[PDB]
RNA sequence: GUUUGACCUCAAAUCAGGUAGGAGUACCCGCUGAACUUAUAUCAAUAAGCGGAGGAAAAGAAACCAACCGGGAUUGCCUUAGUAACGCGAGUGAAGCGGCAAAAGCUCAAAUUUGAAAUCUGGUACCUUCGGUGCCCGAGUUGUAAUUUGGAGAGGG
RNA sequence: GUUCUUUGUAAAGUGCCUUCGAAGAGUCGAGUUGUUUGGGAAUGCAGCUCUAAGUGGGUGGUUCCAUCUAAAGCUAA
RNA sequence: AUGGUGAA
């Protein structure tokens, strides 16, 4: 028989960890930037939520390249496919808002 | 499909050379002379029983056809 | 635990370690200016929410410009070898400014380059000389 | 399905059994619609039973 | 069993 | 009175269609028994090189289900089934002779199940029945 | 490239030339002992695929298992048991008799400075990968143990030892749901 | 016995012909290590105190010699009798006689890598050779057509 | 040339540079594995035994899940669920979807650098020594150096 | 931050136009004999007779469509 | 039952 004891030790130890990433990634926001998707299986085909990676085409229509996009802390797919033209609309509006509201670091 | 890719003839001109140098396997034997005496109705079993697919049978009895066909004919 | 024991009632000595303290104490070190302004007694969240700077930019999970100018103001705050040289002033004094006779330059153009890659060059060494 | 199509097949596929002996045939009068109980299939396996005995009796004597 | 190779693919060479 | 018929499944067999399998291959001589086969024209195909015509194919769908073909390859049609050597002996309903539909699957089963008195696998003795019987819209056939 | 050609005329193994190839590769071996030392592989095409590098610090080991545990794995462990200072990367068939059934197998030797500098190799000095054989990490090793997406694999894709533990552990809260 | 693919090798040129083939390439060795090092040496100390024609050499490696064959740059091919993986040159005879490629069969591997400053080479082969030699090479391809193709024409038969 | 040297193979060195044994073993990764206990099922892919490393191990970026407006590495929890399914009795017993924690993708094989094996192990002299340079020797052409893994990719303008 | 070096017709990224454009075999699979699950399509694993193609093959639902590209490997959370 | 010990 296990018992978790350690419930508000493990909630604090994730706290912990992530002020530990926080203070060693000090400007980024701790995680990359995930699209919106649509869930699947009919009782779940009304339900939105976020996905893993925007596809190729999201982010060549968002006007940077996947391998700069990356290092921008921009999530990116390259198995998804788009299929319906509005979750690809939300994704480019959302890929937009989030290259406005950056500002970037010179390298020297 | 984005992958399927085709031969681009260079897989085919390898292929061909390989078969002509390698040979006839003995059971790729038996199967000519089956074609060559009894047809196709008799060599279609033999293929099916050592390879177990029908469509590979098949497959295998074009093959051989098509390789006497260019032997016989030259 | 018998190596406990034994560790215990020898007279070796403990290697004691005191790091409980620090594992809450956590030091910003990856920015000279939120390391200035950075709080330590407010918490990850309240203080990227006290400077501006968005935490997560997902929805967080369960319930809930005053510096970020500063990182604006720093943000608004080659040249040619010998050899090329030379071979660029061998180009220029040898047929001007007509890169299509420069392409066929066997003696000069010792690489085939396109017309584009001289005049390009020989800009770019106009650019440093007369 | 439609009965045109199914008629003019089954002119092809029927042989012809009474044309010759029924002894190389080796092949009941009952509809067995009128079994009640259904689903614990007591008088189901009962009809089933009588109708194979049935055919039987009349398959014995012909060897 | 035994029986000479057939150039049947190298008869004609590759232009 | 002769025929030949020829036996394939779907692939993935274990507990209960290869015994189900097994049993009819044994109880039909006549019948001849294939490997498993690929999901539809091949199977007429398949029949000539034995002339065999007729083949019981059972094709294993929806990941729950069972379903069994019977068809005549050369010219003849084709129905789909999905009810759940020794010489037998086979009984039929009287409803079989009421639709057309129900006489041509009655026929069918006569001349796909009914072993021929000569065949190269045959005994001259019966030693089990079965009855074929239409109800609630469907067949029930035990060997028993 | 050649190695085209080599991989399009191993798939005819029952060829006369392989054929013949086969009886007296299977004769030569017979000859040696069961382990030996062997200067190049048989059957580069393979190798070359299976990580080979022609270069120091890479070793190919001919071994001899009776034919019927995999015997790949089996011939794996036992190069391997005898050559403890190599790691174990891949093997492949070569040749096989009646009485007997030859693979060879590829080792890397990470004590070497060559494989040590390597960046593509050196992550197989790391200790982790120690007598990988032994443990199953290889690709006969991954294969028994039935380690792959799909429905296929599903009641054994994370191994047939940690299920036991997960079905036959009681998990309990602080505040039981 | 073994089948025609085998034994089609150890039908190697006459002693004449393998002497001349081996003089003509003698005359194409490949700079070695040390003389590419001083040469290069040489230019560094030119270019440090402040135009020539493509080099000449015999192409031998196995996938570079494949590579040039099917393409039909390649004018001669030298192939090696004693190839312990017989596999990586069993298909280089008929490869060449489907591409219409000359090519020969020597006695020895290592007298292949001796003129191409290697231990072992499978195979030597010609791409470009000066005009001085271009009728020497044309002579060399015909005697070797000639002793090989036709003395030899059973080569690819009689197991 | 009745003769020399190479390639390949096989052996010796108290030669130089290297590594495995064993212990420990709660967790992991494979082989093997019974009975008490309960009406093939079940104790039980458990106990014991054998082999292999670590601070975690395995697995890990689909020949995946799905039939939806499709999701997009693996991993652990809740839920799905004591449901499907099996046995149809006793009992055994999952997985998609959904929410949470964390999120990083890459490295080879395969098409010629051929206008230059450009790669690297080892010995030696120095220096700014978890290494760097010059020289020497050897490994390599039966393939070490550039790029690429379909998310393509490559030669040219 | 402080600097000493940079090096060379050196390397990399984006759009457009042209020409090419390569994917893992005693392997999948079938057959047969044992093991595993409560698993009905013994899937999975184990011995062995046999053993394939590249607009191909695997996984599925329907008379066509949906997804992927196995027989190589690394990766902290 | 598993793993070991001794022995006119």
């Amino acid at each position: 028989v296990k018992v978790h004891f350690d419930q508000a030790g493990k909630k604090v130890s994730r706290r912990n960890a992530r002020a530990t990433r926080a203070a060693k990634i000090a400007p980024r926001p701790l995680d990359l930037l995930r699209p919106v998707v649509r869930a699947p299986t009919v009782k779940y085909n009304r339900k939105v939520r976020a996905g893993r990676g925007f596809t190729l085409a999201e982010v060549k229509a968002a006007g940077l390249t996947a391998a700069y996009a990356r290092t921008i802390g921009i999530a990116v797919d390259h198995r998804r496919q788009n299929r319906n033209q509005e979750i690809f609309d939300a994704n480019v509006q959302r890929l937009k808002e989030y290259q406005s509201k950056i500002i970037v670091f010179p390298r020297n | 499909s984005y992958k399927k890719g085709a031969a681009s003839n260079r897989t085919k001109f390898v292929r061909s050379l390989v078969r002509e140098i390698a040979g006839l396997s003995p059971y790729e034997r038996r199967l000519i002379d089956l074609i060559r005496n009894s047809g196709e109705k008799r060599a279609r079993k033999v293929a099916k029983k050592r390879l177990g697919s029908f469509t590979r049978a098949k497959a295998k009895v074009e093959e051989m056809n098509n390789i006497i066909a260019a032997s016989r004919r030259h | 635990s018998v190596r406990k024991r034994k560790m215990n009632r020898s007279s070796v000595g403990k290697a004691t370690r005191r790091n409980k303290d620090k594992q809450r104490k956590i030091n910003i070190q990856s920015n000279p200016i939120i390391a200035a302004n950075w709080d330590y007694s407010l918490t990850m969240a309240q203080n990227y929410k006290k400077l501006g700077l968005r935490a997560k930019l997902q929805t967080p999970a369960g319930g809930k410009e005053t510096e970020v100018v500063k990182k604006l103001e720093e943000l608004a705050s080659r040249s040619q070898s010998e050899r090329e040289e030379e071979w660029l002033e061998k180009l220029y004094k040898k047929h001007g400014d007509d890169y299509k006779k420069m392409f066929f330059d066997k003696k000069l153009n010792i690489y085939q380059q396109s017309e584009g890659d001289l005049k390009r060059r020989l800009l770019r060494w106009k650019k440093r000389n007369g | 399905n439609n009965t045109k199509a199914m008629k003019h097949a089954l002119e092809r596929v029927q042989l012809p059994w009474k044309k010759h002996s029924f002894q190389e045939h080796q092949s009941e009068t009952n509809t067995d619609e009128h079994i009640k109980d259904i689903y614990d299939d007591t008088e189901r396996e009962l009809a089933f039973y009588k109708q194979s005995l049935d055919a039987v009796l009349v398959a014995r004597d012909e060897l | 069993p035994y029986e000479p190779l057939i150039d049947w693919f190298t008869r004609h060479e590759e232009v | 009175n002769k025929q030949r018929t020829l036996l394939i499944s779907s692939r993935g067999v274990n507990y209960r269609h290869r015994h189900l399998i097994q049993d009819l291959s044994g109880l039909l001589p006549h019948s001849r028994k294939e490997p498993k086969l690929d999901t539809l024209q091949q199977l007429n195909e398949i029949a000539e090189l034995y002339n065999c015509n007729n083949v019981l194919f059972f094709e294993a769908r929806k990941h729950q289900d069972l379903y069994l073909w019977l068809s005549k390859p050369p010219n003849g049609p084709t129905i789909k089934f999905y009810i759940q050597g020794s010489r037998p002996v086979l009984s039929f309903d009287q409803r079989f002779e009421s639709s057309p539909h129900y006489q041509l699957i009655k026929e069918l089963l006569v001349h796909n199940f009914g072993v021929p008195p000569n065949a190269r696998k045959s005994k001259p003795f019966i030693d089990h029945v079965m009855s074929f019987s239409i109800v609630d819209d469907k067949i029930w056939v035990r060997t028993y | 490239g050649a190695y085209k050609y080599l991989e399009e005329l191993q798939r005819k193994k029952q060829s006369d030339v392989l054929r013949f190839l086969q009886r007296v590769r299977v004769w030569e071996y017979r000859q040696k002992n069961v382990i030996h030392r062997a200067a190049r592989p048989t059957r580069p095409d393979k190798a070359r695929r299976l990580g080979y590098k022609a270069k120091q610090g890479f070793v190919i080991y001919r071994v001899r298992v009776r034919r019927g545990r995999s015997l790949r794995a089996t011939a794996e462990e036992r190069v391997g048991r005898r050559a403890a200072n190599l790691r174990v990367l891949n093997s492949y068939w070569v040749n096989q008799d009646s009485t007997y059934k030859y693979f060879e197998v590829i080792l890397v030797d990470p004590q070497h400075k060559a494989i040590r500098r390597d960046a593509r190799y050196n992550w197989i000095c790391d200790p982790v990968h120690k007598h990988r054989e032994a443990r199953g990490l290889t690709a006969t090793g991954k294969k028994s143990r039935g380690i792959n997406k799909g429905h296929k694999f599903n009641n054994t894709k994370a191994g047939r030892r940690k299920t036991w533990k997960r079905q036959n552990t009681l998990s309990l809260w602080r505040y039981r749901k | 016995k073994v089948p025609p693919t085998i034994a089609q090798f150890q039908y190697t040129l006459d002693r004449n012909t393998a002497a001349e083939t081996f003089k003509l390439f003698n005359k194409y060795r490949p700079e070695t290590a040390a003389e590419k090092k001083e040469r290069l040496t040489k230019e560094a100390a030119a270019v440090a105190e402040g135009a020539s024609p493509k080099p000449y050499a015999v192409k031998y490696g196995l996938n570079h010699v494949v590579a040039l064959i099917e393409n039909k740059k390649a004018k001669l091919v030298l192939i090696a009798n004693d190839v312990d993986p017989i596999e990586l040159v069993v298909f280089l005879p008929a490869l060449c006689k489907k591409m219409g490629v000359p090519y020969a069969i020597v006695k020895g591997k290592a007298r292949l890598g001796t003129l191409v400053n290697q231990k072992t080479s499978a195979v030597a082969a010609l791409t470009e050779v000066r005009a001085e030699d271009e009728a020497a090479l044309a002579k060399l391809v015909s005697t070797i057509d000639a002793n090989f193709a036709d003395k030899y024409d059973e080569v690819k038969k009689h197991w």
